[PDB]
DNA sequence: GCTGCCGGCGGCTGGAGAATCCCGGTGCCGAGGCCGCTCAATTGGTCGTAGACAGCTCTAGCACCGCTTAAACGCACGTACGCGCTGTCCCCCGCGTTTAAACCGCCAAGGGGATTACTCCCTAGTCTCCAGGCACGTCTCAGATATATACATCCTG
DNA sequence: CAGGATGTATATATCTGAGACGTGCCTGGAGACTAGGGAGTAATCCCCTTGGCGGTTTAAACGCGGGGGACAGCGCGTACGTGCGTTTTAGCGGTGCTAGAGCTGTCTACGACCAATTGAGCGGCCTGGGCACCGGGATTCTCCAGCCGCCGGCAGC
């Protein structure tokens, strides 16, 4: 008999409906809040941040890079392709006032 | 058992329980309630104190608020919330 | 002589008094009037209760009877108006509406 | 195997979740250092402001309130803790 | 037999000269016009000064060279040397205007 | 007749060649025939916005005339903060 | 009469010390003015809020520097930062 | 007697009295204290004579002598961390910079 | 002609993982009574922003012809656009695995936070006189015309 | 693949004159000379929540392998935007001319302010009981590849 793989492209779609519904943080709590303490590590040493702090920070990049990554979508589906390159992501900051 | 803080708990849920009142509110939920409730009224405070020291005045009156709510909610809840404000005015006017 | 609120005289269950007193310590301006608070207040209960109900029809749409943040974040996103009066305004556990571009989906 | 960058823990999985709740098909593999650049970027311009909100209040701990105002300051206001 | 000029390079010369440049590029009594008209649904009998009229032409023209900024940006993406309503409808959606 | 001249189809006042200078301050070397509606609609929106904030505002002076540091403080107000008129 | 204040004499007096040989015009005079006025309202705005933050009922030069270091980018927030505090300690010095 | 006024004895070029009136009058706080108008008033002439500078040095490679609002954009714009100051606004008859993309030019 | 033959064509069927539903048991904890305190509402009086009326008056809007130059109309024309075929080679997608997040428990302690005595800095009250604002009033040196050359093109041989 | 003729730009000598820059005049607002009284400030203690540690354990990140499909590139049709000659049409102006809304000054008056009393709204702190959560199994939900009757060419004649 012969095994069962899925069509390249659907549990990517399956994903996206899972995620699109879902409301918990995509990163690991624990190496998130490690780039968080060494990015303040050099405006400040011994910082001592929050509990709530850190999750607050955390799901406000998580907004922000969901945004950023639909804008993407949006660019890349206007330059007639489905693969989102890193040219899009620079468009869509330059257009969103942030690179330039 | 000391230093209390002060927030819009009971007025949200107030608000609730007149319009389901058989539907509650999470605590987070709530708390974001609150943290729009603060930042609009920041808003709409800070657009009414800039009209106010912004036409020589110094009293933020019922005007003040009036034109910074048409100034910055949009469309048919600048309309909504003018009618109320007005209604809510009179109705405090007239009942001393 | 018995004394009595202020949101009773102004038929409101938002605080005037607590309102007046917000716009008194917030610098705002060297005097405020005494509508001024009323008027705030009314505009404050009005748009809580449109954000309360459209939140509680989504949460009553889930078969839910307690309001979560990911209703509330839909009832946000879902109306164009207020949708608009808080488009920078980002929702924690509120996640994103489900929206996909007619593009990425299958031929049939 | 214990020595590693704390910029690489946003891992690969990772971003591919971000991108799905962005809504993306298909990601290329350069995607991978672009969002880890751009996440640095953003991180530094919060945690800059968060960092001077704590100095100005001549604390050692970086409040979640602190947050929120830093964030609220770069045009990207939080709702859940305070406000 | 007579010398004509290749498309493109006219234009070209056109968008060195008027980037360099900083006079307005919309006639005054239209522009005054659209924005007496704009403003008759909003409160009639309203009196426009010229400095008004001097404002919002400034901020029209600034915010649509900005806009078309945008959009050159979008079509030179889309490996396109035109651009089309769909260019200058992304660079207002990724702005959030029309979003 | 003494008032009240009500003008129509002004909008098309805003020209092509002014569009096409406009998009040539912008940076762009070909342009679409079809944009000039698009960019004329946009600018009516724009308008729009910015002459809303701007009546009101003369309407809380209670003021017949609108003056640039009216436009200028509507303009400020939604995030376009303009200089050289008073600001 | 009805007099009306400005920055002109101030921004004047800059460019004669920059450049004692470089005159202005009377737009751009009034771009400047703007200019000053916004980031003076900017700057003022943003320590108003540091003071509410921390339930505090004055504005001091802490205040002030920290919205300094908020709103300039970087360089310009270490020179404004420092000239600040040099005209602030060179105030203090004679009074 | 002898009046002396605040702006010399701070060392500063700019009205360190009328910012500290401004202030008080501006319902920014309560009460102002003493040394913020200096350093207001120190952070505002220094942010000036940095635009005024690069407007000079602009209108001296323009070969002109005064100063008008193109050479304020001119000065503004071609310094990145002014820019990045003054990024959401314009300013009346500024123009823009002269740039063209290298996709818009020839093959040769 | 007309037999076979050959490859597609789509129409359909059931095996394949995914997803969902509901019963059954389980906690965890939003919603409610209690205490009292702390501040919000009441008199009683003030005094000073802000309304009106009364003017002045600069100023925004109207018409009116002469100009002229930009806007609109047409017309070859070649250049960008869009599409179709192709040849990859590089994202996706399961599988074994290696591991690092996540919980769970117990501590020490630096850091945040409420009270207290205080002192001494920004406010409040008057006088005063000088620095900023404005009506001029210039003479400018800042600008704008028309001239004359170099230049970057697009054709030819 | 190298020269020649061309419509463009460049410099530059007068005109030539609206207006930045003194010059006073005036005036009003900022500084100098007195308390003062509450806003921040060390000193103190008192929690507290934070960061750290060390076993499991277990799902997730990771590296490998196969595949197929999205993507970039090259050739071809095409038609539309572009550059330029020809009306022509409306901006631009400069002349007065008109009342309209802006603007300022006075008298007045009433409403926001503020102080001493007094009562309750509500913020907290347990607390019993009620809603969100998890398990497994039955029930669907899609999704995909082979069997097959049908169809349209394909070598012969």
């Amino acid at each position: 008999k012969k095994p069962h793989r899925y069509r390249p492209g659907t549990v990517a779609l399956r994903e996206i409906r899972r995620y699109q519904k879902s409301t918990e943080l995509l990163i690991r709590k624990l190496p998130f809040q490690r780039l968080v303490r060494e990015i303040a590590q050099d405006f400040k040493t011994d910082l001592r941040f929050q509990s709530s702090a850190v999750m607050a920070l955390q799901e406000a990049s998580e907004a922000y890079l969901v945004g950023l990554f639909e804008d993407t979508n949006l660019c890349a589906i206007h330059a007639k392709r489905v693969t989102i390159m890193p040219k899009d992501i620079q468009l869509a900051r330059r257009i969103r006032g942030e690179r330039a | 058992r000391k230093t209390r803080k002060e927030s819009y708990a009971i007025y949200v849920y107030k608000v609730l329980k007149q319009v389901h009142p058989d539907t509650g509110i999470s605590s987070k939920a709530m708390s974001i309630m609150n943290s729009f409730v603060n930042d609009v009224f920041e808003r709409i405070a800070g657009e009414a104190s800039r009209l106010a020291h912004y036409n020589k005045r110094s009293t933020i009156t019922s005007r003040e608020i009036q034109t910074a709510v048409r100034l910055l909610l949009p469309g048919e809840l600048a309309k909504h919330a003018v009618s109320e404000g007005t209604k809510a005015v009179t109705k405090y006017t007239s009942a001393k | 002589a018995k004394a009595k609120t202020r949101s009773s005289r102004a038929g409101l269950q938002f605080p005037v008094g607590r309102v007046h007193r917000l716009l008194r310590k917030g610098n705002y301006a060297e005097r405020v009037g005494a509508g001024a608070p009323v008027y705030l207040a009314a505009v404050l209960e009005y748009l809580t209760a449109e954000i309360l109900e459209l939140a509680g029809n989504a949460a009553r749409d889930n078969k839910k009877t307690r309001i979560i943040p990911r209703h509330l974040q839909l009832a946000v996103r879902n109306d164009e108006e207020l949708n608009k009066l808080l488009g920078r305004v980002t929702i924690a556990q509120g996640g994103v509406l489900p929206n996909i571009q007619s593009v990425l989906l299958p031929k049939c | 195997k214990v020595l590693r960058d704390n910029i690489q823990g946003i891992t690969k999985p990772a971003i591919r979740r971000l991108a799905r709740r962005g809504g993306v098909k298909r990601i290329s593999g350069l995607i991978y250092e672009e969002t880890r650049g751009v996440l640095k970027v953003f991180l530094e311009n919060v945690i800059r402001d968060a960092v001077t909100y704590t100095e100005h209040a001549k604390r050692k701990t970086v409040t979640a309130m602190d947050v929120v105002y830093a964030l609220k300051r770069q045009g990207r206001t939080l709702y859940g803790f305070g406000g």
